[PDB]
């Protein structure tokens, strides 16, 4: 029975900290950094077979070279990405050059703070705050393949890699154990599958999940339904071997 | 030889 | 037991208190520390950083306003950010209207005039943090204190938040000493650093858990974070 | 106290003549009967089967009909009490008596019990500052603490009942003790199906069957009144002397009795 | 409209139950054809159904809709949808896709969520139709949270649980609907389980390319329903 | 307990509301005969309420200082097993002993909550409780005769006990036990800790300002549950954060799980 | 003398027969054993020890398993104080129990109480309060400086005057609550240690499906899977069997 | 009870108790006075130190609104500063008009209705402050005090904080001793006496003083803080009055 802009005797707000467990209802969504590329992964939460999962799009493409993956509540985040696309392109105009990631992502977490005294001179839109959080991945030529994390409380961190959502508290422990510096790309195109195969409520298919790499050479790329399947056999090339 | 009785009762008061 | 005078802001207590505010100021008590002090010539910022896991990068604690100012915060970033982006306009406006560049102390006397415009209107919370402001002008160097109340004061050196009394005590033990320092910031800096070891609940500072950034009667604002602070540990 | 308890007189309520359902009913036989058939199976994988169950209400929709049918089947004891009959003027009389069952449950390994409509015992934990009525609240604590102080469960079996749960019953029930919080309510077809699956036994329908339309149009009701539906046709037979069994006058009873309890029918708004 | 501590919303853990009261309808994605089918009140006496607002509605030459739930909150969307239709044909000179307006109205059901004093809808809808200058069928389903999906069949209404699973004993991906007579047999062999009456209590409609819309009589229904009213016998 | 007491301790808490009270009381004990020569119906007592955590009995121990006199021994005493107001029976023989030794200090406890606000809660027959309060009046009656007795009580603040006290011949005067400063609340914590091994190498003065609305009742409780934790750790030296924020925070707030801080 | 029998024949409990979050045990284990066995640890600081572990935890939580655990561990004598034998219609005769109890108790050694469900009698024409007054007379006397404690539990902490509950009565109180998944995981290991299963599977992800809930449903819900296995005739258990019913226990409740 | 929860809800007594709670907030603050001398006004205030770390003489609590005014306050530090920032522009928008400085009755007539406006509505906080001001116009000397209910009256002296009971009876003990006329310099001595005389309610702690006056005679009726030996002349004196 609390409101928005009111503290507690303990100081810990109610609603935003309640907004920090709605994500734990949603799907899973992971991306992991390699110094030659970064991955992205999903759990479709496909509820019925007749469905055509080409339409469900938990993965996007900001530009030819940046992509993100929304988790928790997939509906609302469909709005904010159009913000990012606006600031990306807008910055592609005034300077004739792709943007650094940290110049962007401050904006997005400067949006969700708008429910009361946003940036300098901000009228309070957003009666309630975004009940969704997501991951940002891509290159800029100053720091490296600096993944970024966003949550609607209005802050961002930089990561090597971690997870969200349902399998958060358990799955990341394996990731915390099994990341390092000198690994490959495709080892990360498959290590996720060792993980996501844990916390799916059914045997994996080529359609439960889907993947997308990211490269300073080509740029952005989503895979196909089959080209996940071939590596799963490659995982079973180790699951059957070991 | 007895005085050890005690019976409960019923009331209904304004809240 | 259940103070109904705990809802919106404007409601006074039956004793002269705003229970929102007093219950806000314990926030920074749940936030970290960032200390600072000054000589007659040079002033300092300091901040422990608070890290998420063994993988993440770190939460930041210092920001530059402009070439002759910086600051450091405690508790919340986001409501504290906008005040930084706020007063940049009120430090550019100076250097374009006038070019007679910005004196520090009026900024605080601007800044106190902000939050009070957020307490006594329905809707809106306080910008609920404490923070520390530094810089230099024609008047020498100055340090400041902040409260989301509005109270701001000219101090020699102070501390914030959790575990801070240990470091807070070194200063009264030492205010005879560090005021007479000049042109030699190195040993000055490690005053606080040794002094904030008083706070360490066995986390044992590292190359990267610390951020320092200072100012002088000569120096523009510089940040020493990353890997340059092997100098001090 | 003992006098009411040993009700060994099962009626002719015929378990498996009832046409209601299966899954619920295996669930109890699995809860009760099969454990009394080859409980080594529970010993195979090492199982402590449950300590009784609790159905829900939805009155006039099959609370009890199985139960005396189980009593017809019980192949064991069967017990029966009332909390209102259990309670007295003086303090702790009934609570002193409530203990005395479990030893009389200690009577038997085949030790089972129905209980009669708790709605005046253990209903809800109001503070009861208003005198007197704390006796009830003083009694439930005498039971639940007696129930699980230190018990090997001694086939100390139980099956409970009520008409509405959320009206009462906040904290008394707990899993393991009563793991199966279970249901009975209208089937939405199977009242059409197996009810007259039973009642086709006696009657003749001396001209036709007609049953292909003596049927349910998803009509909100409770099939318990079907035992009226069979009735008044015979009466309306004898409102006009039909010694035989018709299908035509049978129409009225749904048109007559189901028509009384009208609903709002405000669905000129969700089209 | 705020966040509970269980990650939910009060008002929207509620609203989508409203659509679970009213009428029931469905469409499918045939081999080379697409169809809808919906519900009507038989026994509604002293009335002429020619002019009542059909649960079907059309938005362009080549696309249609079928709502459920409320009726008032349905009428509003068609209007401002129709705008976007016969405006999108102007600025860009090309007609619509299907996903565009779906992407649009997917957004409006949260523009009417996150603001002060605004209820969401007691509405859920779906659409259907062929893109211009293409052939592949397209249908999309909606609900007030905005999440727009692409179900090969989608029903919202009464008794719909088994109906939501009835198809799965009937439909086959690699055995899609051959033709209209079977694909409409599919369209009706689902809905009839909740009909519990004759043909008068429903209304259907169909699409084919280049805006080949049709609506079928009560009598055409009484042609085919008999064939399974004859084949509901053996 | 009955004794001609020892010296009053350090005045400390509330003292600005207190010096004006021994004024009020010793004169009834000192040359009230001269008042009786001046011819006045000077009182037989007054009332000092306020929340506990105060040192109320110390002021009772301060009572016999300017004139030696003996204490009292009774605490919720009239709540008996029998029909009688056995205490109220004793109150006669006890107030008779307050009639004995005219230098005498009389302080009962919890007059409120031994005497309800308006005793509507209980039945008609209370076990002679109005009769007991009738004894109190009829004993105050005998006490009103002389200057031997000098009476006072203490409980929840006001409007919690009977309203009889309005008559100036009965009680005539009220003071409260307000919330004090804390430098003495600092010292008493050493007194609480005086029976326990520890050190004081802390700046607990800013601390003492930080807390409030944690009464001496509370602060008579705090001192131990952070002595255990540093023992549970294993430490022995007293310390600030493990006791100050270790106790003052754990009162109602705990489980610091906040992320968006930094 | 209705409850005139100290303890049962065999308490079957262990401090590791419990998940119980590992933290609520220490101070409880500290108060009960460290003054008991190591008062030199008390005089190591020179302390004012406590006398009672005040407590509240919603039922269907292993406090009572935790309560029966100290029984089987310490091997000392034991009691049960409940309104049945305690509260009796004969006014005053009810207090023969407390007197013969405590006046005996001071004589004996390691005869510490588990007088649970005092919420029955200790709640505010009713004579219950005078029994509650009969209690506190007994406690202020011996309360400090003894091996004995006063540790019990309840269901309604806000249902009693704290006039009794002053700091010298139950100081280092107790609070219970449901576990994390990890607490829900380690408890799940316990009742998993009986049957035949599909050994070597991902149990932990089910403890992800432990929202606000009791352990009691988990020791339950495994047996329903075996019951589900019984009807399935599954001589050995699998994963989905646990799922096929645990999905129903909460939804039937929700 | 149930009427004491928000602005603009009168009582059966005929009041809003909320501002009467404000009086206890301003009661929880520092001492401060200002005296009507024979030719101008005086200002002096209490300024308590917590730690040595607080710098002396960089943290004034007096505020100026324009040349011919000084104003102080007590209680809420920010809130008593806001209306100054309203003050500093109002009269500036009055010297704008007829090109003459502003009277003091012009001040309160342009303030004393302002704070009232923060007690009409259910959406704002009454300014929990008591406040002083003074200075000179063509007419001569003036002085006033404010209370948070808008009220204000022309005094010869005032006092606030928890320095109420000392000074009020003291000024009662002053005025009869010296009604003939008290020039500027002399009250600067006798003023700083009172603050040393009034700290005894809070002599647990320490402070340092801050003074300002304005004379038609000395400073052309302009505002001018104290900074010099004259201050040190008075503290050397004021200790004797408490000696
Ligand atoms: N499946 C069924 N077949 C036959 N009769 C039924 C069926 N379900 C309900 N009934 C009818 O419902 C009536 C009572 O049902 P139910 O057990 O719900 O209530 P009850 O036990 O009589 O009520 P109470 O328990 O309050 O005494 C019986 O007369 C019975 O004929
Ligand atoms: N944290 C836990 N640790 C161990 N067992 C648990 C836990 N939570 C629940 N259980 C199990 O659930 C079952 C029922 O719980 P339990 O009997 O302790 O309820 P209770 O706390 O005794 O209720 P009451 O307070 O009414 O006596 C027990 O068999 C117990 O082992
Ligand atoms: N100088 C002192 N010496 C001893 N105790 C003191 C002193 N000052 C305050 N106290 C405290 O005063 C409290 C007594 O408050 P009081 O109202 O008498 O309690 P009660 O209402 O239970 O009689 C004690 O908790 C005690 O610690």
């Amino acid at each position: 029975d609390r409101g928005v802009s009111t503290f507690s005797p303990e100081g810990r707000l109610f609603q935003v900290e309640y907004s920090l467990e709605a994500i734990k209802l949603g799907s899973t969504a992971i991306g992991i950094a390699t110094k030659e590329g970064v991955v992205l992964g999903v759990e479709k939460r496909a509820t019925s077979p007749l469905l055509e999962s080409d339409s469900i799009e938990k993965i996007v493409e900001i530009d030819r070279h940046i992509g993100c993956a929304m988790s928790g509540l997939t509906a609302d985040a469909r709005s904010m990405i159009e913000h990012a696309r606006t600031a990306a392109v807008t910055h592609n105009l005034y300077y004739d050059e792709d943007i650094n990631v940290e110049s962007l992502t401050q904006s997005v977490c400067d949006l969700a703070l708008r429910f009361g005294e946003g940036a300098s001179g901000e009228e309070r839109l957003m009666s309630r705050p975004f009940g969704v959080a997501l991951l940002i991945a891509g290159h800029d030529a100053d720091d490296g393949y600096q993944l970024f994390h966003a949550e609607p409380s209005g802050t961002f961190y930089r990561y090597n890699a971690k997870a969200i959502g349902s399998g958060s508290e358990g799955a990341q422990a394996e990731l915390l154990n099994e990341w390092h510096s000198s690994l490959t790309l495709k080892e990360a195109e498959l290590l996720v599958l060792k993980i996501l195969k844990q916390v799916m409520e059914e045997k994996l298919d080529e359609n439960n999940a889907q993947l997308s790499c990211i490269t300073k050479q080509d740029g952005f790329k989503i895979y196909d339904n089959e080209k996940t399947a071939e590596l799963i056999k490659e995982l079973k090339e180790k699951e059957a071997a070991e | 030889n007895e005085n050890v009785s005690a019976r409960l009762g019923g009331a209904s008061i304004a809240v | 037991f259940r103070n109904n005078y705990d809802g919106d802001t404007v409601t006074f207590s039956p004793t002269g208190r705003l229970f929102q505010v007093e219950y806000a100021l314990e926030a920074i008590k749940q936030g970290s520390v960032t200390v600072g002090l000054r000589s007659n010539t040079h002033a300092v910022l300091v901040a422990l950083k608070r890290n998420a896991d063994e993988l993440s990068s770190y939460q930041k604690k210092i920001i530059k306003c402009d070439e002759h100012m910086g600051l450091s915060l405690a508790g919340l970033a986001p409501d504290a950010r906008v005040l930084s982006n706020y007063l940049r306009q009120q430090c550019n406006y100076s250097s374009l209207v006038f070019n007679r560049k910005l004196a520090v102390e009026r900024a605080g006397h601007l800044l106190c005039d902000k939050a009070q415009k957020n307490t006594q209107s329905y809707g809106g919370r306080p910008y609920g943090v404490g923070l520390l402001i530094i810089g230099y002008d024609k008047s020498g160097a100055h340090l400041l204190e902040f409260q989301p109340s509005g109270n701001v004061t000219e101090l020699y050196g102070t501390a914030i938040g959790a575990r801070s009394q240990g470091a807070k005590t070194y200063l009264e033990r030492t205010l005879d000493t560090f005021i007479k320092i000049d042109g030699n910031p190195d040993e000055l800096i490690k005053a606080g650093v040794e002094a904030i070891s008083q706070s360490l609940r066995d986390e044992s500072l590292t190359v990267d858990n610390l951020s320092i950034a200072i100012v002088g009667k000569d120096t523009p604002f510089t940040i020493y974070d990353g890997e340059a602070v092997a100098k001090y540990i | 106290m003992v006098s009411v308890m040993k009700m060994d007189k099962s009626p002719t309520e015929s378990y498996s003549d009832i046409g209601g359902l299966e899954s619920q009913i295996q669930e109890i036989k699995e809860s009760v009967e099969l454990p009394l058939t080859h409980p080594e199976l529970y010993e195979e994988m090492g199982i402590k089967p449950p300590k009784g169950v609790i159905l829900y209400g939805a009155p006039g929709t099959g609370k009890t009909l199985l139960a005396k049918a189980v009593a017809n089947q019980t192949s064991a004891t069967f017990l029966r009490i009332v909390g209102s009959e259990l309670i007295q003027k003086y303090l702790g009389d009934g609570p002193r008596l409530c203990r005395q069952i479990f030893k009389v449950a200690g009577e038997n390994a085949p030790s089972i019990v129905f209980i009669d409509e708790i709605d005046a015992i253990g209903t809800k934990r109001y503070d009861s500052n208003s005198g007197g009525e704390r006796e009830i609240q003083r009694t439930m604590l005498e039971l639940l603490n007696q129930l699980d102080g230190f018990d090997d469960r001694g086939d100390v079996k139980v099956i409970m009942a009520t008409n509405k749960i959320e009206t009462l019953d906040p904290a008394l029930i707990r899993p393991g003790r009563i793991d199966r919080k279970i249901l009975f309510e209208n089937p939405d077809l199977s009242t059409k199906k197996k009810i007259l699956g039973i009642h086709t036994s006696k009657m003749n329908l001396s001209e036709d069957v007609n049953l292909e339309t003596l049927v349910t149009t998803k009509d909100d009701l409770s099939g318990a009144d079907i035992q009226a539906m069979c009735t008044e046709a015979g009466l309306l037979a004898l409102r006009e002397r039909r010694m035989q069994v018709t299908a035509e006058d049978f129409k009225q009873a749904k048109e007559r009795v189901m028509k009384n309890k009208v609903e709002e029918n405000l669905e000129g708004l969700y089209l | 409209s705020i966040f509970s501590p269980d990650g939910h919303i009060f008002q929207v853990e509620y609203a989508l139950e409203a659509v679970k009261r009213g009428t029931c309808a469905v469409g499918v994605k045939g081999k080379n054809c697409v169809v809808l089918g919906c519900e009507r009140r038989s026994t509604l006496k002293l009335q002429d159904t020619r002019i009542t607002p059909s649960k079907v509605s059309k938005i362009d030459s080549h696309v249609v809709l079928s709502f459920s739930g409320l009726n008032a909150d349905s009428r509003i969307l068609i209007e401002k949808a129709r705008v976007e239709a016969q405006s999108h044909r102007l600025t860009l000179e090309d007609p619509v896709t299907v996903e565009y307006l779906t992407r649009y109205v997917a957004g409006v059901q949260q523009r009417y969520t996150q603001s002060g004093g605004v209820r969401p809808f007691g509405v859920s809808t779906l659409i259907a139709g062929f893109d211009p200058r293409d052939d592949e069928p397209k249908l999309y389903q909606t609900e007030p949270s905005g999440i727009y999906s692409s179900w090969s069949a989608q029903t919202i209404g009464r008794n719909s649980k088994t109906v939501r699973e009835f198809l799965e004993k009937n439909y086959d991906r690699k055995e899609p609907p051959a033709t209209v007579e079977e694909c409409v047999k599919l369209t009706v062999r689902s809905l009839l389980e909740v009909v519990q009456t004759g043909a008068k209590n429903i209304e259907i409609t169909v699409v084919k390319p280049d805006s080949d819309i049709v609506a079928l009589s009560s009598e055409e229904i009484n042609q085919y329903v008999t064939q399974i009213e004859q084949e509901k016998q053996e | 307990d009955e004794k001609p007491t020892e010296t009053y301790s350090d005045v400390g808490g509330l003292d600005k509301q207190i010096e004006e009270l021994v004024e009020a009381i010793v004169l009834p004990m000192k040359r009230a005969d001269k008042f009786k020569d001046m011819g006045i119906r000077a009182p037989k007592g007054a009332l000092m309420y306020g929340p506990p955590g105060t040192g109320k009995t110390l002021l009772a121990r301060a009572c016999a200082a300017q004139t030696n006199a003996t204490f009292l021994k009774l605490a919720a005493p009239q709540l008996v097993q029998m029909y009688i107001g056995e205490g109220a029976k004793l109150v006669r023989d006890a107030f008779a002993l307050a009639k004995e030794k005219a230098p005498t200090i009389i302080f009962i406890d919890e007059l409120d909550a031994i005497g309800t606000k308006r005793f509507d809660s209980e039945k008609s027959g209370d076990r002679e409780v109005q009769r007991t309060m009738l004894e109190l009046l009829n004993q105050l009656d005998g006490f009103s005769s002389d200057d031997r007795v000098k009476v006072l009580a203490a409980t929840n603040r006001v409007d919690v006990l009977d309203p009889a006290l309005l008559r100036s011949g009965r009680l005539d005067r009220k003071i409260e036990f307000p919330l004090p400063s804390e430098d003495s609340r600092a010292q008493i914590l050493q007194i609480h800790s005086r029976k326990m091994t520890t050190d004081d190498d802390i700046n607990w003065q800013e601390l003492a300002r930080s807390t409030d609305e944690f009464n001496g009742a509370q602060l008579k409780a705090v001192t131990v549950e952070a002595g255990m934790i540093a023992l549970r750790n294993g430490q022995s030296s007293v310390k600030h954060e493990d006791f100050v924020e270790g106790i003052s925070e754990v009162q109602a707030r705990k489980s610091k799980s906040v992320s968006f801080y930094a | 003398s209705v409850t005139m029998m100290t303890v049962e024949e065999k308490p079957d409990v262990t401090y590791s027969d419990v998940g119980g979050c590992k933290d609520q045990i220490e101070k409880l284990r500290e108060v009960v054993e460290l003054p008991l066995l190591s008062p030199e640890r008390f005089a190591t600081l020179g302390i004012d020890p406590p006398k009672g572990i005040l407590l509240y935890g919603p039922p269907g939580t292993g406090k009572t398993l935790c309560a029966r655990a100290v029984a089987n561990r310490t091997d000392a004598t034991f009691i049960r104080v409940i309104g049945s034998e305690l509260v009796q219609k004969y006014v005053g005769e009810g207090a023969r129990m407390v007197r013969e109890l405590f006046e005996m108790a001071r004589t004996k050694k390691a005869c510490i109480i588990f007088f649970d469900e005092i919420d029955a009698v200790g709640g505010a024409d009713n004579e219950v309060q005078r029994t509650m007054l009969e209690l506190i007379t007994q406690l202020d006397g011996f309360d400090p400086r003894g091996n004995i404690k006063v540790m019990f539990a309840t269901n309604r902490p806000n249902t009693l005057d704290p006039a009794l509950l002053r700091p010298g009565r139950i100081d280092r109180k107790v609070e219970f609550s449901l576990p994390d998944l990890e607490g829900r995981a380690n408890i799940f290991r316990i009742h998993s240690k009986s049957m035949s299963v599909e050994r070597g599977i991902r149990w932990e992800l089910i403890s992800r499906l432990c929202p606000n809930s009791t352990g009691a449903e988990l020791r339950s819900v495994c047996t329903e899977a075996g019951m589900f296995a019984i009807r399935a005739r599954r001589k050995v258990a699998t994963e989905k069997d646990f799922l096929k019913a645990v999905d129903k226990v909460i939804s039937g409740y929700k | 009870t149930g009427y004491d929860l928000s602005n603009s809800v009168f009582s059966p007594d005929g009041r809003n108790f909320q501002v009467e709670y404000a009086v206890k907030a301003v009661e929880n603050g520092t001492t401060s006075i200002g005296i009507k001398c024979n030719d101008g006004v005086v200002f002096a205030v209490e300024k308590l130190i917590t730690s040595k770390l607080l710098v002396p003489q960089k943290n004034v609590k007096i505020q100026v609104v324009d040349r011919h005014i000084g104003c102080v306050y007590s209680g809420l530090i920010p809130d008593g500063r806001h209306l100054v920032n309203r003050g500093r522009e109002e009269a500036a928008s009055f010297k704008k008009l007829y090109k003459t400085p502003i009277p003091i009755p012009a001040f309160a007539d342009r303030l004393g209705q302002y704070v009232q406006a923060h007690t009409l509505y259910n959406s704002v906080r009454p300014f929990g402050v008591s406040t002083i001001f003074g200075g000179v116009d063509k007419n001569g000397a003036h002085l006033y005090m404010l209370e948070p209910s808008g009220s204000y009256w022309g005094y010869k002296g005032a006092a606030t904080g928890k320095g109420r009971q000392s000074a009020k009876a003291e000024l009662e003990k002053l005025v009869d001793h010296h009604p003939e006329g008290l020039s500027a310099r002399e009250a600067v001595k006798q003023a700083a006496k009172i603050i040393y005389l009034a700290h005894e309610d809070n002599k647990e702690k320490d402070f340092e003083l801050e003074i300002s006056w304005c004379s038609l005679s000395e400073t052309n009726g302009l505002h001018k803080f104290v900074k010099g030996d004259l201050l040190q002349e008075a503290i050397d004196f004021a200790q004797k009055e408490i000696n």
